[PDB]
């Protein structure tokens, strides 16, 4: 059941005449014209200086999603909760899994050309009067999609609305701008690796998905500097940044208004035309790796495939599996069972993570380096009884997995991401109600019968740190087979 | 307050100009008055005709001739310290920067040993603009940096950091910041 | 064929090539001396300019720049 | 312009240059007007 | 592994490094050779080396057999080759 979408159609209009809805905007102050100072001089705050045409009656505003569609097929989608502070964002269904031996890399170098010179606008330009506005913006890659983003004032929406669509209709890609960047391009995979909880997921990744879509790696390396050319890069935004391929949601805005302003950004000028592309299906291999490191502690992961991903139909039912384990709490089953019956575990939880047809599932663990053997079967004897949940523990996740997703989706940036990332992957937006309605409807039976077809296929393991007593490969999987795993 | 008043003053010229301004381009007015473009179009059959054209045709034969004969190009005679030519330099391609380095050796060669080159080897036009394109791409990235950054007389730390603090980003540069160190073996800012 | 120091561009598929001014007639005064281009056809300048007078240019300049003081201070000072 | 310390020689071009413009018009007013 | 580690710098000092000396540099475990030299002025020379002073004494050691577990590694760099190798265990060594 996917959401009606309003029409707005393109429509020619006199420039001068637009030009008189465009916000005032100063970058010089040539004098001023106002000479009366403060005339709030001397006057403490404990008492007011509003007066009576300051007062209103309340109006609550219009807080359920609206959606629109332009004629290039560009989906819009906005709420307003009577802020002061938007929330504007732009999504493309551009990320790595879409990549191939000759582009490695190149979803990475778009990522970090953000916001440089345009058709209409320069780089110093766009980044300086982003800042003068007071505003902060960025860009974020990732394995199935890239997002623009700002946020400022609620009435300075439409001065920020072109600097974040221009990134996608008409950039130039100079050769000096690109000879610039290229510094900032390997020091990021640099940063990633004293970044241990960072490396652990990369390896994860990488493992899980040999050499295929969800596998392909986030950031360049030195051989993917081979191709970094202006060609290369355009070559790849003409197979995938069509309007099709995006959606745009604002939080703190008014609907039409909007609009209006999206439709006079691509009505003068034409946008990539679409293109028919097949998505190729992840291949699942599961598999071993190490990496030595210098460190006082040896970190361990093991996890599992789940078929299907969002869109395979039991979302919800590992994440009530994933409550009653132990997350980033004190009655957890990892804290009573794991914890307080080991002082040599410095930490452990239970992760998931989901993609649009495909995830994985599993265990993390961090350790005293001399006790890895144990670290083993400790995590193999939880994965034997994952199948098996009480009542009392069932229903105090439930409880607890409905109060977090509505407090998460108490903050703006959260509440953005979740409807534009939902829309790209199902292009629907369930909402906290009925999510709960199928969080309530979870039984014990669910349970066990996903964490059996977890095991169908081969797991994934993963150590980082000191593996100086790291069993062998066929010691972990024999481990796991006495289990019943 | 006497600097509020000083400002109400700028601000309304300042708002004069924008309330006149078009949105649009539109041609420059003539510069020279009707009295003088009516004086010089009556004279002109006979000034043109013995003195300035005969002027403009001896000054195009004397640049040709000094610049043929070292083998030269007339935008070779442009210098790296200027700003804008700098900047329009480093965004030559390779094969027209190989080409101006190697006129520019032949040139002082030439100059040195004060002979001509063979008749034949001067068969070009020495008036073709090859630096045109990068010269006007550099006019716009550097009207767009004084615009944006040097709108304004900004204060600075005095004599700090190897700079005199007026404005100054390369160090050792001005007589009261020479001779930076007394003891050592020195540096390079380009080693930093 | 063409004017000044160009030729017929070759045709390449991808460049886009500027119009090119065709060749003029010449005038009497140049046998002998390196080309220097004559004012293009529709102009005033066209109308005006004669090569002979270059022959004459070391003279006028001398006249027009010291005669005039020369005469104002035979004059007056 | 930004980003040199050539900051006293532009005070030195407006200060001559008026100099001259003083020196011209006060020896006209003095032969000819 | 052959060479140290970051790790290894943790228990570089003089008492880890002596310790070690005393239960494998006897005499026992040594052999010397030479080429081109007169035999009995090697015996001589060497004899002399160590009759003044004590060397470290003997002890027993036993010897841990090794186990062989194949298996498989990768490791990504930059190089426009594609290195391969496989291999099996030979029983008994030498
Ligand atoms: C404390 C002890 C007691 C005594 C204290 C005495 C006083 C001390 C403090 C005085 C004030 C200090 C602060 C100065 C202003 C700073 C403002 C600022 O932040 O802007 C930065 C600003 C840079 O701004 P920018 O936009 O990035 O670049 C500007 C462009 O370059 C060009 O931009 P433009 O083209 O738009 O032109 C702008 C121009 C527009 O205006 C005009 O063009 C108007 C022209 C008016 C002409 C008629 C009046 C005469 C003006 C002067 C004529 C030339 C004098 C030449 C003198 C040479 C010998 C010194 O603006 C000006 O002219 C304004 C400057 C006027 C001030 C000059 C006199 C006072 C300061 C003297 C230096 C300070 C002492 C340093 C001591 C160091 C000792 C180690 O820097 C300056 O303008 C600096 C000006 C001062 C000169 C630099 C230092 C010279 C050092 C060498 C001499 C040392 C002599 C020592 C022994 C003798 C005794 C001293
Ligand atoms: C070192 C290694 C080797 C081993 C060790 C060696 C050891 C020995 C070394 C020394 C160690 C001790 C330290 C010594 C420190 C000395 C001071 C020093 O370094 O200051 C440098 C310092 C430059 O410092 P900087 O760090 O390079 O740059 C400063 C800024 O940051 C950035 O400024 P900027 O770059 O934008 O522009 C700077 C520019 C700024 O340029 C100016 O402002 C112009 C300065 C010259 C003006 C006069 C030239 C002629 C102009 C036409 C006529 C004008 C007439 C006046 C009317 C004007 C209209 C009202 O300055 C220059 O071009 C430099 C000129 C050099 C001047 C040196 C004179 C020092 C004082 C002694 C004077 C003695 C005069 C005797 C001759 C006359 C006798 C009757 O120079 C000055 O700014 C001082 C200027 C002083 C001008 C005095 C002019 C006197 C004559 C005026 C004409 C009178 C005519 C009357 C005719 C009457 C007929 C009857």
């Amino acid at each position: 059941p996917a959401p009606e979408y309003r029409r707005v159609p393109f429509v020619k209009e006199d420039m001068e005449k637009v030009m008189e809805e465009v916000p005032e905007f100063k970058y010089y102050y040539v004098g001023k014209e106002n000479t009366k100072g403060n005339v709030y001089e001397g006057i403490p705050l404990d008492q007011s200086i509003l007066e009576p045409a300051d007062l209103r009656d309340y109006v609550p505003p219009h807080s359920n999603i609206q959606y629109s569609k332009l004629d290039n097929g560009l989906r819009i989608a906005s709420m307003d909760r009577g802020g002061l502070t938007a929330s504007l964002g732009l999504f493309v269904h551009a990320g790595t899994r879409f990549e191939d031996v000759t582009n490695f890399g190149v979803t990475h170098m778009i990522q970090n050309l953000a916001f440089a010179s345009t058709a209409h606008l320069s780089l110093l330009r766009t980044v300086k009067t982003i800042e003068v506005l007071g505003a902060n913006a960025g860009c974020v890659v990732g394995r199935e999609h890239l997002v623009y983003s700002a946020e400022c004032l609620r009435s300075h929406m439409p001065l920020l609305v072109p600097m974040l669509t221009g990134n996608v209709l008409f950039p130039r890609f100079l050769p000096w701008e690109l000879k610039a960047c290229k510094e900032k391009l390997i020091m990021a995979r640099k940063r990633l690796e004293h970044m241990p909880d960072q490396m652990v997921s990369e390896l994860l990744h990488t493992t899980a998905w040999h050499n295929n879509t969800l596998g392909h790696k986030l950031h360049c390396t030195e051989r993917s500097l081979g191709h970094y050319n202006p060609d290369v890069i355009r070559h790849y935004m003409l197979q995938h940044f069509s309007p099709e391929n995006m959606v745009f949601v604002g939080v703190n805005v008014n609907h039409d208004e909007l609009c209006t302003w999206l439709m006079r950004a691509f009505v003068d000028y034409n946008a990539i035309p679409p293109s028919k592309r097949t998505v190729a299906s992840p291949v699942y291999t599961g598999g071993d790796v190490r990496l030595e490191t210098p460190s006082p502690h040896a970190h361990m992961a093991i996890a599992f495939e789940t078929p299907g991903g969002w869109n395979g139909g039991d979302l919800v039912a590992y994440s009530v599996l994933q409550t009653i384990l132990g997350g980033g709490g004190m009655y957890t089953r990892l804290y009573l069972n794991v914890l307080n019956q080991n002082e040599w575990v410095e930490s452990a939880m239970a992760f998931n993570t989901q993609y649009t047809d495909s995830g994985i599932f599993g265990l993390y663990m961090l350790a005293d380096p001399t006790k890895s053997a144990n670290a083993v079967k400790v995590m193999a004897e939880q994965f034997g009884k994952m199948g098996s949940v009480t009542k009392e523990e069932l229903q105090r996740a439930k409880n607890s997995l409905k109060s977090s997703i509505f407090m998460n989706l108490e903050c703006r940036g959260i509440v953005m991401e979740d409807v534009g990332r939902q829309l790209l992957m199902s292009n629907r937006v369930i909402s906290p109600q009925e999510f709960c309605t199928a969080i309530d409807a979870v039984t014990e039976a669910d349970i066990k019968r996903v964490v059996d077809a977890m095991y169908k296929k081969p797991p994934t393991v993963v150590a980082y740190g000191d593996v100086s007593t790291v069993p062998h490969y066929e010691e972990v999987r024999a481990a796991l087979r006495a289990a019943g795993v | 307050q006497f600097h509020r008043e000083i400002g109400k003053l700028f601000a309304s010229y300042s708002n004069k100009i924008t309330a006149n301004s078009p949105v649009q381009y539109v041609p420059s007015p003539p510069t020279k008055g009707k009295v003088r473009r009516a004086l010089s179009s009556a004279l002109m059959p006979v000034w043109f005709k013995f003195f300035r054209g005969p002027l403009d045709r001896w000054n195009l034969a004397v640049m040709a001739k000094y610049l043929r004969d070292h083998g030269l190009m007339y935008d070779d005679l442009y210098s790296d310290k200027e700003p804008v030519f700098a900047r329009a330099l480093e965004l030559l391609p390779p094969d027209i920067q190989a080409a101006r380095f190697r006129r520019l050796m032949r040139g002082t060669y030439l100059n040195h040993l004060r002979l001509y080159l063979p008749v034949h080897e001067q068969n070009y036009d020495p008036f073709i603009p090859y630096m045109a394109p990068y010269v006007e791409e550099a006019k716009f990235q550097l009207q767009e940096e004084e615009e944006l950054l040097g709108y304004h007389m900004w204060e600075g730390v005095w004599y700090s950091g190897g700079v005199t603090g007026f404005g100054d980003k390369e160090p050792g540069e001005h007589f009261l910041v020479a001779l930076p160190n007394l003891y050592g073996a020195g540096g390079s800012p380009m080693q930093a | 064929k063409l004017e000044g120091s160009l030729l017929p561009p070759p045709h390449i598929p991808g460049i886009r090539r500027a119009p090119r001014e065709p060749a003029s007639p010449k005038m009497a005064g140049m046998e002998g001396r390196m080309p220097v281009r004559l004012p293009p056809e529709g102009s005033r300048f066209r109308q005006y300019v004669d090569p002979r007078a270059d022959v004459y240019f070391p003279l006028t300049a001398v006249l027009v720049t010291l005669g005039p003081l020369y005469m104002f201070s035979k004059a007056f000072f | 312009s930004y980003g040199n310390g050539t900051v006293l020689m532009p005070i030195v071009r407006r200060v001559f240059i008026g100099a001259l413009v003083g020196i011209y018009a006060y020896a006209a007013t003095d032969v000819v007007l």
